[PDB]
RNA sequence: UGGGAGAGGGUGGUGGAAUUCCCGGAGUAGCGGUGAAAUGCGCAGAUACCGGGAGGAACGCCGAUGGCGAAGGCAGCCACCUGGUCCACCCGUGACGCUGAGGCGCGAAAGCGUGGGGAGCAAACCGGAUUAGAUACCCGGGUAGUCCACGCCCUAAACGAUGCGCGCUAGGUCUCUGGGUCUCCUGGGGGCCGAAGCUAACGCGUUAAGCGCGCCGCCUGGGGAGUACGGCCGCAAGGC
């Protein structure tokens, strides 16, 4: 189940699309993996980016705790 | 950095002809101008050697340009250091 | 950044100068100056009671500001920077557009031609002066006051600088010179950035000559005197102190704490200093 | 010239009041700074994914903005010695890159 | 006298030990492989950790304790075994978190980890 | 001229996790550590837990058999300043080229100088174990240092143990990054397997260790020895 078949057209630059950017986050609060994503190299690492800076404003996590 | 305007104004003023994009004077010109430019960058980030590395390429690239103008044209040569404040 | 000289003496030979680079007025306001009345360490009974001082170069004391809550709301332009033999900081010469001139202590980083005012509405820029309440948790700052209204008593050194740490009540906590975190109340002022001439510390003297100067007269070693002067006077030879390290007077001066203990300051003072 | 993204989170406890007056102060360094707006979306208040300043909720501005190379780093720390001003971010404008 | 807290497994390769607190965090009562009187080594073992979790829960529930949500840190031998205690103590086991501290890469480790 | 990717470098700012320490609360008989232990810490209230604060260093996931650089080496994020490099167009110059004794610059870590900083870690050091002994390995402490600025030092398994440039000689497969017309084709990187050929063998093989040309560096049995003497460089250590 790769997150990228899951969503219609987005922009891979939009730090602030919290809805969509949120799904390829692990329930643990990590970036997932390519494997899970389904991305190619360039545009993962893109999405890293991305996710980073919605980090530092406050939008996504760094880290969450897992429940059972 | 540098911008399109200021690169075309130099590419004017030492093209040899209408069209002239890529005579020996038209590149000394242009090398010139990013020479003294990482120059006053260096200035101020000393520490900056991987940058520098670029400066030497550079240089060497207007030197031998500026033999081969000097070998087959000394007035050509001569007119183009001293249009530019080169050779101290 | 201090001078070096070539060692064609040899004093010279490891002797420094501070550059005066910031320095661009080479004569006092008169205005602003007064004699500065020597002492040699003699109090008003004519006894010494601070050994070894005196014979130094003759000063005019250039009169500081310490108050700048005195103008709030007046702007100043640094008209110059300026030698002061009276302290290690150089002082900044200000012509209020009231056309009042004063002198304040140079922070780092000060520019003649530049604006300074004081005030609850200044901006937080170099040589701006507010109550401590005012000014952003985390700025580094100088000439604080330690009571409001008493005048500034804190970071008044080359170099030197306190930072704001945090705020509890009325009072704020600031990080002094020394590293000791101390409350002082927000109402007292302070200007903001450090005090200049940073590197003061890095003055070698050079010579027995260069103290002379500056009024410091040779400093005799306990050890080198007799008993009726001192504990560690005396013994045949070279002696070790053969007791605990005392002061002229007897008291002990490795570690012997001195502050009084019932000072009612302490309970405005959180942490000693470091170091 | 070149266009930025400022995005700006603010002390979301304030009343409209003090916000307009953040607002005002941000609104002059921009002009103060020769940046020219072009666009503005304010979201407002909106849950953070961890508290900010100890608060669990954010003010959100975001301006897009023309303004001169040199002088983008002094304009972002000037919008931050507020201390209302929780966050501030200027990224330099890009196109978008889409996926699918 | 609270009935509803928290239970903290702190679990080692060395030991488990188990905090019982209340909402808010505060501490009820404690246990440890050492209170359930082992020493050395054996307090590292899965059997430790559950007479230690037994033993703080048996004192939790002594206070009216009923349901606790539990929180746990460590990847530690009796640190599954340690869940299973307090489940099968009587207490109301509401929810299961695992809270382990994991640096972002920040300070060097003893030598022991690299 | 028009585009691209990138931990390339320099400067200023800035985010969260974690460790330690300090304060407040709550709580008590141990915690810690090991192969097993002891030293250590703890009823003067430790550990475990919650709240607040301070401070330094390093940046989890992304992250890869990946990317970039001439090498050393480069990894949170933002901005500024800046180098190399690839692609398409086939527009300008007209052999302007290759190499390169000396020279000059760069050069991991450790080390040095002056000043700052110091959380974690940790030479030296102290103590506990282990052991026949244990100036070690393991454990509890711990100072330089590790970090920053500026100046030195100039070494290395500084390695692909493989100098640079050009031309030539089957392919197959994975991958990074561009341009097509996107089936695939075509450039530039990075790997693997292999044609011919090479090689003492191991292996190399369009990223040659193949077939050739140019230029530079270097070897000429092991030890003595990278030592001595001289000279040059360094604050010293010590380097050439
Ligand atoms: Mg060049
Ligand atoms: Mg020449
Ligand atoms: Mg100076
Ligand atoms: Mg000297
Ligand atoms: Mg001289
Ligand atoms: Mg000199
Ligand atoms: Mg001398
Ligand atoms: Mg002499
Ligand atoms: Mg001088
Ligand atoms: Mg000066
Ligand atoms: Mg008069
Ligand atoms: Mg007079
Ligand atoms: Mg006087
Ligand atoms: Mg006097
Ligand atoms: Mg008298
Ligand atoms: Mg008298
Ligand atoms: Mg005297
Ligand atoms: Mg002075
Ligand atoms: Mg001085
Ligand atoms: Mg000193
Ligand atoms: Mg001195
Ligand atoms: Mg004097
Ligand atoms: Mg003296
Ligand atoms: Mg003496
Ligand atoms: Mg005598
Ligand atoms: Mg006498
Ligand atoms: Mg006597
Ligand atoms: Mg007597
Ligand atoms: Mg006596
Ligand atoms: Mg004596
Ligand atoms: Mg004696
Ligand atoms: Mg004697
Ligand atoms: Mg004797
Ligand atoms: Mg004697
Ligand atoms: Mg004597
Ligand atoms: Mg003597
Ligand atoms: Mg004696
Ligand atoms: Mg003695
Ligand atoms: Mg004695
Ligand atoms: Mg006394
Ligand atoms: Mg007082
Ligand atoms: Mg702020
Ligand atoms: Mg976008
Ligand atoms: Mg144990
Ligand atoms: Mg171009
Ligand atoms: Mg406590
Ligand atoms: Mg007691
Ligand atoms: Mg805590
Ligand atoms: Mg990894
Ligand atoms: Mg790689
Ligand atoms: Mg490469
Ligand atoms: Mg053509
Ligand atoms: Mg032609
Ligand atoms: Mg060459
Ligand atoms: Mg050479
Ligand atoms: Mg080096
Ligand atoms: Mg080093
Ligand atoms: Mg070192
Ligand atoms: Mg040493
Ligand atoms: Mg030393
Ligand atoms: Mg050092
Ligand atoms: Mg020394
Ligand atoms: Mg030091
Ligand atoms: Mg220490
Ligand atoms: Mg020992
Ligand atoms: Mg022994
Ligand atoms: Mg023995
Ligand atoms: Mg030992
Ligand atoms: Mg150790
Ligand atoms: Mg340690
Ligand atoms: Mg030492
Ligand atoms: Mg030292
Ligand atoms: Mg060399
Ligand atoms: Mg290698
Ligand atoms: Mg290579
Ligand atoms: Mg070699
Ligand atoms: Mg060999
Ligand atoms: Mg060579
Ligand atoms: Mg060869
Ligand atoms: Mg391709
Ligand atoms: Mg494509
Ligand atoms: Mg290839
Ligand atoms: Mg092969
Ligand atoms: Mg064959
Ligand atoms: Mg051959
Ligand atoms: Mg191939
Ligand atoms: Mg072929
Ligand atoms: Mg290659
Ligand atoms: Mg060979
Ligand atoms: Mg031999
Ligand atoms: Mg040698
Ligand atoms: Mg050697
Ligand atoms: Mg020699």
């Amino acid at each position: 189940a790769k997150v990228k078949a899951t969503l219609g057209e987005f922009d891979l630059r939009d730090y602030r699309n919290v809805e969509v950017l949120k799904r390829f986050l692990s329930e643990t609060g990590k970036i997932l993996p390519r494997r899970r994503t389904g991305l190619s190299a360039k545009e993962q690492r893109i999405l890293a980016k991305t996710i980073k800076r919605a980090r530092i404003l406050g939008l996504l996590p760094f880290t969450e705790k897992l429940v059972r | 950095p540098i911008t399109k305007e200021e690169k075309q104004k130099v590419i004017q003023e030492f093209a040899r002809f209408p069209g002239d994009t890529g005579s020996t004077e038209v590149q000394v010109a242009l090398l010139t101008l990013r020479i003294n430019r990482l120059s006053e960058h260096l200035k101020v980030h000393k520490k900056d050697h991987h940058s520098h590395r670029g400066l030497l390429m550079m240089v060497g690239q207007r030197r031998r340009l500026l033999r081969y103008l000097q070998r087959e044209d000394p007035e050509r040569y001569r007119a183009l250091i001293e249009k530019l404040g080169i050779r101290g | 950044a201090v001078k070096k000289f070539k060692p064609y003496t040899p004093s010279r030979r490891f002797m420094t100068v501070a550059d005066f680079s910031e320095i661009t007025k080479t004569e006092p306001e008169k205005s602003l100056v007064k004699p500065l009345k020597k002492t040699g360490g003699r109090n008003n009974q004519g006894r010494i009671t601070v050994r070894f001082r005196g014979g130094g170069h003759k000063r005019l004391y250039r009169i500081i500001d310490f108050k700048r809550w005195d103008k709030v709301g007046i702007p100043a332009k640094v008209a110059a920077i300026e030698y002061d033999p009276n302290r290690s900081a150089r002082i900044a010469l200000l012509h209020y557009v009231d056309g009042e001139k004063r002198y304040i202590i140079a922070p780092d980083g000060l520019q003649v031609g530049q604006q300074v005012v004081a005030g609850p509405d200044a901006p937080i820029q170099v040589g701006n002066a507010l109550p401590l309440r005012f000014i952003p948790v985390g700025t580094v700052v100088h000439a604080v006051e330690l009571e409001p209204k008493k005048g500034a008593k804190l970071a008044r050194a080359a170099g030197t600088s306190a930072q704001i740490q945090g705020r509890e009540g009325d009072y704020v906590i600031l990080r002094l010179p020394s590293g000791e975190l101390r409350k002082v109340h927000g109402e007292c002022y302070a200007t903001v950035g450090a005090v200049g001439n940073a590197d003061h510390k890095n003055i070698v003297l050079g010579k027995a000559g260069r103290s002379r100067w500056l009024g410091r007269r040779p400093h005799v070693r306990g050890a080198a005197m007799n008993p009726v002067d001192h504990p560690h006077g005396g013994g045949e030879g070279r002696a070790p102190r053969g007791r605990p390290p005392a002061s002229p007077w007897g008291w002990q001066t490795k570690g012997l704490k001195t502050r009084k203990r019932r000072k009612p300051s302490s309970r405005f003072i959180i942490a000693r200093r470091k170091k | 010239m070149r266009r930025y993204e400022v995005n700006i989170v603010l002390n979301p406890n304030l009343d409209q009041s003090q916000l307009a007056l953040e607002k005002e102060i941000i609104q002059r360094a921009l002009e103060n700074y020769g940046a020219r707006v072009e666009k503005v979306e304010e979201l407002g208040l909106r849950r953070l994914a961890y508290p900010i300043a100890k608060d669990p909720q954010g003010y959100f501005l975001w301006y897009q903005v023309e303004m001169p190379e040199d002088r983008v780093n002094d304009l972002a720390r000037e919008l931050r010695i507020r201390d209302n001003v929780r966050r501030v971010m200027v990224v330099k404008s890009q196109e978008p890159f889409l996926a699918n | 006298q609270v009935a509803s807290g928290r239970a903290y497994i702190h679990a080692s390769y060395n030991n488990t030990i188990v905090t019982i607190t209340d909402p808010d965090g505060n501490p009820i009562t404690w246990s440890s492989g050492g209170v359930i009187g082992y020493k050395g080594s054996r307090k590292g073992t899965p059997y430790a950790a559950q007479l230690a979790a037994l033993d703080a829960a048996k004192k939790a529930m002594a206070y009216g304790m009923q349901s606790v949500d539990v929180i746990v840190r460590g990847t530690g031998a009796g640190r599954e075994q340690a869940i299973r205690a307090l489940q099968a103590s009587g207490l109301q086991v509401k929810s299961i978190v695992d809270d382990t501290p994991v640096p972002h890469n920040g300070c060097r480790p003893k030598k022991k980890f690299r």
